[PDB]
């Protein structure tokens, strides 16, 4: 199940905003900062809370649930921003908005990158 | 020659514009551009650290920023402040400690707010769970915090009482806070239902009039909140599109991506066609120019990529930004003219504001 | 002309031109602060035809101004003449190191 | 499903590392290190290094160092310089030195920031604007004090036939040399005569550095050496880098970390460009010579890519050179080096990279 399987797939897919489950990102790609879909850069900390949302997986049919957990505690990361903004919605519906800092609440808020952890079948 | 600093802003302030350039490919030294939106020329910035906000002083007298700093950036003990800053000389005057929870997001206008009064500051803050906070200038300390607006979002003062302010709540209604002059909560009030949350989300950007304020949704609605009473009155929706608009699926799309001129009641709204889900923060393809007593549009010109707008009520002026640039139309008619525009103005900025001119 | 790398005076600036930040040649932007010491160059008019010691003394303590970089290095040398060397932030004992932009200022002929 | 984790170790192994020194000189406040695999042009990670940082990797390998300067508000309140110790592996802040607030604040040349031969020591410039070398203990996590013998002087040399000793240019044009106690304070010092004319052939800093001597090249295109197998510092030069034909087209040095020695062949590499004149000392490469300092002639000659900034690994055979932004990787193992990648956008604004240490004792 390649499509549901980052590190088994062409980075070139995966490192693009255009990949399914990008769907809304707001940042960096930690995939093209030294770390991968599901793995901080070292030195950079996983956040405990998220936007989240569902994505649609044109490759199996199905719609899956994700998480876009940030990593911080260091300084932009600078490589293959985007900003997808599929079913993102504003701040009154709080935990699907993308415009915050999802380090908000890290010991170090400051953004580095942020990923698409998939969660399960939505 | 002799080099000498203490010096101040070369133009007056009625000629001035902030562009909140977020620097976000370097966000730790983002900071505010202040430029002649006359000319064009560069006249000074404050610096703002990691993702600052900033408002001025309804009074024109000082300028307000919102950051945070850490003893050693990406460690270290966390200190949110706000600061104030002399507005003619752009420099640091005092620094207001506040909770460590002041928001941390994109630069909408309703994250940073003011009361009419120019007394209190009202910032939103996110631990991820929200409250409003209250600074008192004057006594330099943040002095209430509104957990009434829990599940809320964003400041919306009422420009017909001196401390009084709206927010969007997670009902669909809002919630109405009246300060004391303490800047302690002396009253609150919750709307009837305006929209959908799910159906029909509004942007958080307000077009907004002495005694009314306007938002548009995702789908191209318009609502209203009619705060000329103690108790706000909300309609909606009607729509920005006529049936021509319908077939090619405009729909509005931005930032801070709505202004209002109070003297006409002229709307005005960055539009782009094609809409569907995920398109509501495209840059414009136009500018659509409404008349909000009839209902209908007015006029339609060309959008340049703008994301954010800002409305000079006073010399009926609308500055536009694309995130680099900015657009200055002169709205003394229906149809905006533009009169130039400010080439890289900043690097990644959502938010321009005037200098304030109508003083309190 | 003044904003300018080309402009005669800054023959030895390696910065932002002060000019181009909101201040003047001899002014300091709104908020920063002038450093007592700088590099010197030795810069030649072209209307007169005379060589002038041109102080660059640096405005701080405000972030980068980002506006007319210029690197120009006409008779600049290294460390080791240190006074007559651009590759250092001359904002470096201020009370505020943080470097916003050089200005030129004329101290006379050579 | 999945479950983000962070406490990961740089993928690639330490081999295939080199560190390009971001200033960001647009936005110097936010300053890094970038990490890349040389091999690949792979990004690996960053170390964060706040106002103009400075870098270095130590001598075994382990861990980074980094030179940088805090405030309190950043552009106000209390200065802190420190040194900064990160584990290499997993690009994590271990420790802060502190410094007196003196540290230079510059471009990123070499000779700013180095270490002794035996890796126990920390050496690097001050400017106050007063001069003088700094000296830290890295065992100790100290500051020890402030070589004083060094006012007027610039930049660090370490000698690597010695374990604690490193030379200085100085302003009358010789070589101080300095050698540590095992305390990290000046046990002894010698000056050199005068190697260089300060006012008519000034050199550039940057040494091309064997292990018993330093090669240098002027202004205009002349070379200087200081041989430090003896007791003390034989100086001599100039000879000239140029021809008849290169004379009569104005070539000249110019860069900033602007030549390399390979030091099992004596090969120098050097930034050249055409038309030099006053105020030309600082431009990008035209081309890249190698020059044989035994020979003291000229045996190859290929485009500059309009680089400002090299590095050689001995281990390895290689050059990399840098332009601000992109990193062009060199195969030095025959005299012609032979270009085998460019790094696009390795940074925004940089003007030092170097390799991760392999071997080297
Ligand atoms: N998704 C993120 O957390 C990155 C991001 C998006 N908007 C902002 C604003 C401030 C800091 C980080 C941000
Ligand atoms: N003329 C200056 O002081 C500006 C400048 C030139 N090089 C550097 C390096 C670090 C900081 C400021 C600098």
């Amino acid at each position: 199940h390649i499509s549901l399987n980052p590190d088994l797939a062409n980075e070139d897919e995966v490192n693009s905003c255009d990949y399914w489950r990008h769907c809304a990102v707001d940042g960096f790609l930690c995939s093209c900062c030294g770390g991968t879909t599901t793995t901080c850069p070292p030195g950079s900390t996983p956040s405990p809370i998220s936007w989240i949302g569902t994505c649609h997986n044109p490759h199996d049919g199905k719609d899956y649930l994700i998480s876009y957990h940030d990593c911080c505690g260091k300084t932009a990361c600078g490589r293959c921003q985007c900003n997808t903004q599929t079913r993102e919605r504003p701040g009154y519906e709080f935990f699907l908005h993308n415009d915050v800092n999802w380090c908000m609440a890290n010991e170090n808020s400051t953004f580095h990158c942020t990923t698409s952890v998939l969660v399960g079948l939505a | 020659e002799v080099l000498t600093g203490g010096h101040s802003v070369s133009a007056p302030q009625e000629n001035r514009i902030y562009v909140m350039d977020s620097v976000f490919m370097h966000l730790t030294e983002s900071r505010v551009h202040v430029y002649d939106y006359t000319n064009g020329k560069f006249l000074g910035m404050v610096p703002t650290a990691f993702n600052g906000h900033v408002q001025v002083s309804n009074d024109g007298k000082k300028i307000y920023t919102m950051t945070t700093y850490h003893e050693r950036i990406t460690r270290g003990k966390r200190s949110d402040v706000v600061e104030v800053w002399d507005a003619d000389k752009l420099t640091f005057e005092k620094e207001i400690s506040l909770p460590p929870k002041r928001v941390q997001g994109l630069n909408y206008d309703g994250l940073f707010r003011q009361t009419t009064d120019g007394k209190f500051i009202v910032l939103q803050n996110a631990s991820p769970a929200t409250s409003i906070g209250i600074v008192d200038v004057a006594k330099g300390d943040y002095v209430e915090d509104v957990t009434a607006a829990a599940g809320c979002w964003s400041v919306i003062p009422q420009p017909n009482r001196p401390r009084s302010f709206m927010t969007i709540c997670g009902d669909g209604g809002l919630l109405t806070i009246n300060l004391g002059e303490d800047g302690k909560v002396a009253s609150q009030s919750r709307s009837k239902q305006m929209f959908s949350v799910k159906d029909d989300p509004i942007f958080i950007a307000p077009a907004l009039d002495k005694d009314k304020a306007h938002f548009v949704s995702y789908y191209g609605n318009v609502y209203s909140a009619d705060f000329s009473g103690d108790e706000v009155k909300v309609d909606g929706p009607w729509s920005l599109l006529n049936d021509e608009d319908k077939a090619k699926n405009w729909v509005p799309g931005g930032y801070n991506l709505v202004g209002l001129h109070r003297a006409s009641g002229r709307m005005y709204v960055f539009m782009h066609p094609d809409g569907k889900e995920g398109t509501h923060k495209f840059p414009a393809a136009e500018i659509w120019v409404m008349d909000t007593k009839t209902k209908q549009r007015v006029a339609r010109i060309p959008g340049r990529d703008a994301l954010s707008m800002t409305i000079d009520q006073q010399r009926n002026l609308m500055l536009t930004l694309d995130g680099g640039n900015v657009n200055v139309y002169d709205i003394s008619q229906p149809e905006p003219k533009l009169l130039r525009t400010i080439e890289g103005a900043a690097e990644a900025s959502l938010q321009v504001q005037f200098h304030p001119v109508g003083g309190t």
